């Protein structure tokens, strides 16, 4: 069962909810019909750092320190 | 017909998109309670009063800003940090670069860091930061593209605020842009 | 043969579509009576469900055929750059049939037959698309120019050609795209990056060419300004306008004449300096000329009984046709004379684009009767004021 | 206070197999 | 617990408007109302509005029908471009992972209508 | 001598080469006996794996040719050249047959030079190049160039080409390989963006051609988008930018001529104003004019022939040809009264270019035929009237 | 009593769209009925009534609106069941009453395409 | 042009209001958002709309070619 809200103003049967006080929609179904279909599934990427803390490479730094509080 | 040539803020305006960060960051951190909430890139930034503190920052950033433009640097790092000077909070700016969308995405960051508290654990307050401007050069060479502030100094890789460790990341954002890889994470310890 | 039918079906309507059609064949059979639009009707259902009914070429011949159609309601969508927002592209986007776009096939009046022929047209295209003939044998390019005089309705008659053909050929195609493409707002001009900009245009073209599922009309205006004629042009301080922007586009065009859904519409003024390398790549050129004595008395009749039917020549006298007149032979009689003094304004307002052909009666109407209801053969009159009145005003501005 | 149509905060019901009706 | 649960959805679903910039109009502000260190909306017709949401899927979602909670993050077509998937198989160290979880999950990543076919947050994302 | 024959594998006749080698070889010597192009065979093994075999340019008992082919189902293939994802699509990349250009190479009709000399220059390329001959005391630079008046189709005679060279090389390559070159995708705006992007395409030509196993022609469409002329850019309009894309591309092409698999194709139409240092890099330069008589009867045939065969023109009469014609003296009869007539439309349709002559066959039948179905004398007759009335169409639009 | 009032709904429903040959005389709950015999019908309409069956689990309910459409879905005319929801003649009875109702009225055309609304024994008929 | 035009719009549904609307020197820069609301706003009726304009005969295809009548005015009189 899916529950399709169309909303937020600017076999497997379907529970849509209507809830109208605005009776111009025009599409429910079809956009509920398109909220329901999956579509391209972008694999889920992997996260990596691309500079690693080289112990050859090393940083730098400023002298003075902050106002203290 | 007129073909022309550009004028690139590359290298600059991130250490001081770090300015608004670090303004944010010193704030978010909890390691600034003398910020005040504020307006500012469309978002709720929350900055410093002091104008005294605003130039430290003018010292500390602003005036290595074009001598950051090296684009040597490979991990502009706040190190947020006990009074040993070593991280509890790695703020790993590792800026890959490839040389409006870097607001446009730094919305995200600004706005998620903003977020981070409620991410980042409770870190303890009295805890301040570092600048750590990884080159790709080790050890400060060229000390005079770092020490560029006549009134502001600089000094070496000393050995105490050289290193850092605990790197647990936590990639809070991956952010990549045009012209940044902004690979920021927040490596807890 | 065969005859047409539409009938509008309303958009708070929503009964199923054999429903109305079996409706409307009811009531054809019942009635089974030339042209006339049906707009009275005697049934609750087909009241709330349908608008009018209309004959497009009196008999009780029963080679019926129904197109059911439904004019969208809001208007234009727009189309801007990808990463440049800001104005780079805004095309104009009509998901047709559309409501502002109705009753403008049936206004226009010409005399040289193109509505058939660049209907037909059309129906041929699909026949041969049907009948899977060899593409790579028997090919068209899918271009139709149409130039002349301006202010003569030459890009009226695409837009009613589009709502037409979205019309006629429902239960085909669900709907039509007509995709209206600013030719002024493509030029960019620092070292050929319009030339660069035409491509993604055409490539949200190919964007909606795709969905084939769906019939697709490119009007392009002031066609001319796209493609400046190179050749004869002895100016090589042109740097690379007249030469990377037309090429842009003799490039994108002959890709889209691969598919078979999409039609293009072009509108043109100045016959020469334009490319001969395209007008070889357009299959009708059909020009469209200023409106003939015939044509003008036709199109005055348009007007009066339009305003007769708004009540504003309040006293109803029946206007002649031209056809009326011919049979009684030009007969003066106390009800044909008005008919006569139409025809006399029509050899007198003779040479005028009919966009002030259009608008006269605005004007004869405005200066030289204030009346809020007027009687015939003052505001005839008015008219054959006004004609002279616009003569004199053109020549007023040298 | 409720109203279904198996076809006031309404609980609509659309059973997919049957969309024919492009304006439900 | 699903009377709780439920406005943890609700943390869900404005943080996810809120790190994707779905508007411009930046009324969100840190909220900790009856000591909830969550980031909701300060639009109490928004804050009914996902409670009744809930609500209306309350006879609905413990009914276990359910086979993923898609908070679809809707398009200008009104196109599911970001399904947020949550799978329905169920203490606040859930919520700041999930936080976590959706902060990280908006990591790799760059008009939300809320579809109902370890809370594996995952993203179905156009490519 | 040599007489070819083209063999075509359909989708599934996976099964071998050699079988089907000497299986025509044994058709043939049951045959022994103008072009012909069997289809339709009796050995289950041929009529299962063979879709066609074309003899194409009797006593067959001499020496014969086979090429065994199979077309290709693949797409564009786009080659993005993104730098930073921001760029657009450039060089779309053709291969092996892809089954889109299958029958082009007799579907156009030129005159007999153009399509010989165009072929055995290629032929001496390979011939010369095996048998090591000094690089720099004879060479070439592997460039040919089409220009003729718009409308004639030269980019079908370049495709054409390397369809039918593919197919003619198949066993000193393993396959063919195309390049088109989206000649106004390398330009941008910024300084000098443009040579780096030319210089860009023609490395990745260059790594496209580092396998000695393929062969790749390069089609630059129209070169007047590139190799625009260097002088004739007059005070200040043209920036310098215009030389560096013009020097660059010079510079490539002497670069990539040292191989000996790759061949340049590039055309534009009268707009010949090339630059010089270009146009002498050219060893073939070829005119492509209008049709001649001879081949728009051939046109007008083929395309009666096809309608028959598709059954838009049901009653199918055998239509004559030029030879017989000669044969028989002229002399008027019922069989060759329709064939002199079609001869007479053909004696007054001389002008017109290859691009319309295509669409005849089907504005006739879309603007002066109304049935779905017509008989010959009773097409024909609608296209005399629609080349007279594209003759007016072209005269009165200046 | 609810489960046996759905099937009486069912009765209603589906004999209503009765009150023409591909329907037939069969043994229900003791009465011969002139329905139909279509399977798909048959569990359609008790798909409709187990759908009810949870909205009357929730006791509150006020209507069995089963509108007898027109063709168009414009009710030229409907059936209104406004049963107060809190032997074999009454179970008869409310038959007699919709056909005394369809008696001094009239029916539709013969496809009734009747959608069974609810509103959450006595009836009406607005037509 | 959002909220101004709603306002107006209210004004407008009535048979009872001889709605005038003046624009003056005739999203935000990715079109202005503008057009397409007074171009709606012309088809309610009984709203009738005037456009001190200012500019001379160079113009937008915007709003200048769906204007009827156009009136110049020159230099004030004595
Ligand atoms: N020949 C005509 N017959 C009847 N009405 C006409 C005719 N020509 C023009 N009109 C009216 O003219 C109005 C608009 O015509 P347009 O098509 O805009 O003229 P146009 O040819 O576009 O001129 P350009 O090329 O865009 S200057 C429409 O409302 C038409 O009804
Ligand atoms: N001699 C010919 N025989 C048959 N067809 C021809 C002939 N010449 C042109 N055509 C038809 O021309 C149609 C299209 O040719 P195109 O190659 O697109 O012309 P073309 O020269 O590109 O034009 P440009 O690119 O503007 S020179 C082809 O389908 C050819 O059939």
């Amino acid at each position: 069962q899916v529950h399709i809200f169309w909303g937020a103003p600017i076999t497997t049967e379907v529970i849509l909810h209507y809830r109208p006080c605005e009776s111009d929609p025009t599409q429910l179904p079809k956009i509920a019909e398109k909220a329901i279909q999956d579509f391209p599934t972008r694999p889920l990427s992997r996260f990596i750092p691309w500079f690693p803390y080289d112990g050859s490479k090393l940083p730098l730094r400023p002298k003075r320190s902050p106002p203290a509080s | 017909r007129q073909d022309l040539n550009f004028g690139q803020v590359v290298a600059d305006v991130l250490c001081e998109f770090l300015e608004v960060a670090v303004h944010l960051i010193l704030y978010v951190r909890e390691v600034y309670g003398i910020f005040q909430k504020r307006k500012k890139y469309n978002v709720p930034v929350q900055m410093s009063c002091h104008p005294e503190l605003n130039q430290y920052i003018q010292d500390t950033l602003h005036c290595v800003k074009p001598l950051l433009e090296k684009n040597d640097v490979e991990k502009v790092v706040v190190v947020i940090l006990d009074k040993e000077h070593r991280p509890v909070e790695k703020f790993v700016f590792e800026i890959t670069q490839p040389p409006s969308h870097v607001e446009q995405l730094l919305r995200a960051f600004i706005l998620k860091i903003s977020v981070c508290d409620a991410v980042l654990d409770h870190n303890p307050p009295g805890c301040t930061f570092t600048v750590l401007v990884h080159t790709r050069e080790a050890a400060t060479r060229n000390m005079e593209k770092i020490q560029v502030i006549k009134d502001f100094p600089w000094i070496l890789a000393d050995e105490q605020d050289v290193h850092m460790h605990d790197p647990r990341l936590i990639p809070l954002k991956t952010m990549t842009s045009d012209i940044l890889k902004m690979q920021l994470y927040v490596e807890e310890r | 043969p065969t005859v047409h039918v539409e009938v509008h079906q309303r958009g708070s309507s929503t009964a199923k579509k054999e429903d109305i059609n079996l409706s409307v064949r009811k009531l054809l059979n019942r009635h089974n009576i030339g042209d006339y639009t049906w707009t009275e009707f005697d049934e609750p259902f087909l009241t709330r469900n349908v608008q009018s009914v209309s004959i497009i070429d009196d008999l009780s011949a029963c080679t019926v055929a129904l197109h059911i159609f439904q004019l969208n309601e809001d208007g234009p969508s727009s189309e801007n750059l990808e990463e440049e927002t800001e104005n780079i592209i805004a095309a104009n986007h009509w998901v047709l049939p559309a409501a502002e776009f109705h009753g403008l096939w049936d206004s226009l009046v010409y005399d040289v037959e193109v509505k058939s022929h660049l209907l037909d047209y059309v129906m041929t295209t699909l026949l041969f698309s049907d009948k899977n003939v060899n593409s790579n044998l028997i090919t068209w390019n899918r271009v139709v120019l149409l130039h002349g005089p301006p202010g003569t309705g030459k890009t009226s008659l695409c837009k009613a050609l589009a709502q037409k053909l979205t019309i006629r050929l429902s239960s085909r195609y669900r709907y039509g795209q007509l995709i209206e493409i600013n030719s002024h707002s493509l030029f960019s001009k620092w070292f050929s990056e319009s030339g660069k900009l035409v491509t993604k245009m055409f490539q949200k073209i190919q964007d909606l060419i795709d969905d084939k599922d769906a019939l697709v009309f490119v009007l392009i205006d002031q066609v001319e300004s796209l493609t400046a004629a190179r050749n004869a042009c002895r100016a090589g301080t042109e740097p690379s306008d007249a030469i990377r922007v037309v090429n842009a586009v003799l490039t994108q065009i002959d890709q889209i004449k691969r598919h078979s859904n999409v039609v293009i519409l072009t509108t043109s003024n100045i016959t020469e300096k334009i490319d001969v390398a395209f007008v070889d790549r357009a299959d009708i050129k059909q020009y469209i000329g200023p409106p003939s004595a015939a044509a003008i008395f036709k199109i005055y009749l348009s007007c009066l009984e339009e305003l007769m039917k708004c009540q504003i020549i309040y006293p109803r006298q029946q206007l002649l046709t031209l056809r009326e007149l011919e049979m009684i032979g030009f007969i003066e009689n106390n009800v044909s004379k008005l008919s006569l003094l139409l025809n006399d304004i029509s050899r007198k307002s003779e040479g005028l684009s009919g966009r002030v052909l259009r608008k006269l009666p605005f004007l004869a109407h405005a200066l030289y009767v204030q009346a809020p209801t007027v009687t015939i053969e003052g505001f005839l009159q008015a008219l054959s004021l006004a004609v002279d009145k616009q003569f004199e005003e053109r020549k007023k501005l040298a | 206070s409720q109203v279904h149509i198996f076809w006031t905060e309404v609980i609509l019901h659309y059973r997919p197999c049957e969309s024919d009706p492009t304006q439900l």
